RNA sequence: CGGGACCGAGGACCGCGCUCUGCAAGGAUGCUGGCGUAAUGGUCACCAGCGACCCGUCUUGAAACACGGACCAAGGAGUCAAGGUUUUGCGCGAGUGUUUGGGUGUAAAACCCGCACGCGUAAUGAAAGUGAACGUAGGUGAGAGCUUCGGCGCAUCAUCGAC
RNA sequence: AAAGGGAAGCGCUUGUGACCAGACUUGCGCCCGGCGGAUCAUCCGGUGUUCUCACCGGUGCACUCCGCCGGGCUCAGGCCAG
């Protein structure tokens, strides 16, 4: 059903934090990585160069893991766990593991059909 | 069930163990009347008004 | 007076008789001198390794 | 004694076979819970008194704890099934959480709760068909 | 920016015990709702010496114990958090009512057998929630050998 | 546990006289002090002792069978008259067991 | 008395008040329109304005010099043991330590057993040796807590005594 | 598919093109009319309980209860705006 009303979802930064220099070097992965030289630009936060990430980017208490929708993903094997969402159709939503078959996915969105909750990827293994 | 009472009185260094907290209901050592009677008033609620 | 514990038959039924519970189902619950005996125990059949 | 249900909340509060935690939140599977939440207030297995909510066949089956059957798992339940109109149900659902003091904290919950089970048991509306979007979808 | 000279200081005392004892936590439980709810400084001291650590509750002996009875604290109740131990230099022990965390076996059945009581911390909550008529003590803190060697 | 060390944490940021053959056999002697003497008894009849249903007898203690060897004289005793054998005993623990009552007794 | 910009945090009532049928008084509501889908939003590639030295190491005060780096995958560097020390948690407590050994076993596990022994319970002296109460285990000044409201006074500190 | 007048690569912010995840589709509560059934209220008996609250069996004879179907009404509902 529809989420619970809720204050306007705000991300403070949607672009990623990319590790510096892995756009030159393909054996550095995107992943982030503090600088630790001591000549460094980026530790050092000359302007024009990659910001580094802190806790004054976080995201709303009220909002934090949030999908656009309103709701908080519960990642679900079976029958038994999209039950466990009986009370919270309108605060949590159920995501269904990749590794569950498609029979029991069928059985899955049968059961949140009926107790009313969203399945984040109910259209998968059709 | 009849053998294990012999099972530790037969154990020589070890006696069973003094536990350091004689009620485990703490709801009822709260609530009870020796404890409420000689308590403070509340100074305010779970929840507390916004002033400003 | 102290507690007493049912006994039950071959069938499934209680037989009349009761025991006397013994004293140590009243000892403290200490999960925390469990763990670490638990801890120590648990590594006292271990068989060693080396290169 | 040495038994309480503030210890067994103590000794089960970080861990038990119940327990579901995930990032956004901590879950129950326990039967005696209401709104499958890891509490004290909601675990049902924990506290003395406690209530819970079931499906049936038609309509829902409440189960209560008995104080005086704590040693005894086979009889320490009462069981009662409900089969009727819903506002019926919920009239003895809160008269046997909040009339005579066994936990009126539960009220709203396990009206809620039952309200749920009512509501699922209901037959599904067939949803509208997916509209196709964009340019690859619809070509 | 802000001048600050001066710098704001975080608390240097325990807050919580580090046990992981449910018992302890229990009787935590229960002290701290004593002593928000109460003016009794008694209550406030009990809660912080709950704690505290090993080496900050150094036992105290029935000696002791004795010694401070002395002088009209004889109908006190004597207040110890920590282990009483026994004093087989003591041949005399008086009647006495001593609540503590734990006993040894002798100096419980010494005390049982002397003709006074022995009580825990929640019955001593439950009997004087306020602590009034009590002694409270505490055993030598310095009589260490790492204090010694210091 | 090497998963708790600060390493793993820090991963990513690195006179007088000589005495030939000494035995210690002969210099083996064990004290005890008055103050411990009773604790010797055991504890039922230190107990009827010390609460006096003991009038006609006197307690005669072996301290060679408990392992001690002298009789030092810290503490005070009783008014109860104590019979002890000893190895040694020091001057101020004989007149302090005097003043008890009793008698030290030496042995070898 | 106008003109403009940015913002709407909170979520039953409680309060301060006022111009007192009510209110601009402890945080935005009311009315209306178009659309209801890629329209808003997002990702990717590119152009545009502005910004922006190549990393690591070394050196000293710092730069510069110098050294390493053609690219990618996998491997790759504060570990273990013994002995101390401080702190935390636990058990017992003037005691404590079953596991050298013995018994037992569902058999390298678990359970049970005790003599000796180690440490501690007494120190000092090169040694021979001797070995800790004048006193409610002392006096004074503090000192949490308690108090019958006169005082009793934990830990600890300073000082004077006693052994 | 795109860019390129002696380096590219990177940050902030628009735009273009390509490709997408959501959200929405209506719910709840009333007033009528038409259906389909008596697990309406009370009382009686048994049973269980938290010992005053419930379930079961009989009793309702349709101005009462429970669903369904057509309308009408109010409210809450998505995005961008005045």
């Amino acid at each position: 059903v529809a989420a619970k009303k809720h204050v306007p979802i705000v991300k403070k930064r949607t672009k990623r934090f990319m590790r510096h220099q892995s756009d030159r070097f393909k054996c550095l992965d995107s992943a982030w990585r503090k600088p630790k030289g001591i000549d460094n630009r980026v530790r050092r936060r000359f302007k024009g160069n990659l910001a580094m990430p802190s806790i004054g980017y976080g995201s709303n208490k009220k909002t934090k893991h949030m999908m656009p929708s309103g709701h908080k993903a519960f990642l679900v094997h079976n029958v038994k766990d999209v039950e466990l969402l009986l009370m919270h159709n309108r605060t949590y939503a159920a995501e269904i593991a990749h590794n569950v078959s498609s029979r029991k996915r069928i059985d899955i969105i049968t059961r949140a059909k009926q107790l009313g909750v969203k399945v984040t990827n109910a259209k998968a293994k059709v | 069930i009849k053998q294990l009472d012999a099972v530790y009185e037969s154990k020589k260094g070890f006696f069973l163990p003094a536990n350091i907290v004689s009620q485990a209901d703490l709801s009822r050592l709260i609530n009870s009347t020796e404890i409420q009677s000689v308590l403070r008033a509340p100074k305010g609620e779970a929840r507390t008004k916004r002033a400003c | 007076s102290r507690p007493t514990v049912t006994v039950f038959g071959a069938d499934g039924k209680p037989t009349g008789a009761t025991e006397v519970l013994p004293k140590v189902f009243s000892a403290p619950i200490r999960p925390d001198i469990v763990k670490h005996v638990h801890t120590g125990m648990a590594k006292n059949k271990r068989q060693p390794y080396a290169v | 004694s040495n038994v309480s249900a503030d210890l067994i909340w103590e000794v089960s509060r970080n861990y038990n076979s119940f327990l579901v935690k995930q990032r956004t939140g901590t879950f129950s599977r326990d039967a005696l819970n209401l709104t499958n939440q890891h509490s004290r207030k909601h675990a049902g297995f924990v506290n003395d008194k406690a209530l819970g909510i079931v499906p049936a066949e038609k309509g829902v089956k409440v189960i209560a704890k008995k104080v005086k059957a704590a040693n005894k798992p086979a009889s320490s339940l009462y069981t009662v099934t409900y089969k009727s109109t819903a506002r019926k149900a919920y009239k003895a659902i809160a008269s046997q959480a909040a009339k005579h003091g066994y936990r009126a904290d539960l009220r709203q919950a396990a009206v809620a709760r039952a309200s749920a089970i009512l509501r699922s048991q209901r037959p599904v509306k067939p949803e509208p068909p997916k509209k196709l979007r964009g340019a690859a979808a619809r070509r | 920016g802000i001048d600050l000279r001066w710098k704001h200081v975080r608390s240097s005392h325990r807050k919580a015990p580090k046990s992981d004892n449910v018992y302890l936590k229990l009787l935590v439980k229960l002290y701290r709702f004593l002593a928000r709810r109460t003016e009794a400084p008694f209550n406030k001291v009990v809660l912080r010496r709950l704690f505290m650590s090993r080496i900050n509750r150094p036992p105290v002996s029935l000696s002791r114990i004795a010694r401070n009875l002395k002088n009209g604290n004889e109908k006190k109740t004597v207040v110890v958090v920590a282990t009483v131990t026994d004093d087989n230099r003591l041949l005399q022990v008086p009647k006495m009512e001593v609540a503590a965390l734990r006993f040894t076996a002798k100096a419980r059945a010494r005390i049982e057998a002397a003709g006074g009581r022995t009580l825990t911390l929640d019955q001593l909550a439950l009997e004087k929630p306020t602590g009034a008529n009590t002694l409270l003590l505490r055993g030598p803190k310095n009589a260490r050998e790492a204090v010694k060697h210091f | 546990p090497t998963r708790f060390s600060k390493t793993r944490k820090h991963r990513g940021h690195v006179v007088g006289m000589r005495h030939f053959h000494l035995l210690r056999n002969h210099y083996w002697r064990p004290s005890i002090n008055i103050d411990k003497l009773w604790s010797l008894v055991p504890s039922d009849v230190r107990e009827q002792y010390l609460s006096g249903q003991k009038k006609d007898t006197a307690p005669v203690i072996d301290l060679l069978s408990h392992g001690y060897a002298k009789l030092l004289g810290k503490g005070r005793l009783p008014e109860i008259p104590v019979v002890v054998r000893a190895r040694y005993v020091s001057a101020e623990a004989e007149r302090k067991v005097k003043e008890a009552g009793g008698v030290v007794e030496l042995v070898a």
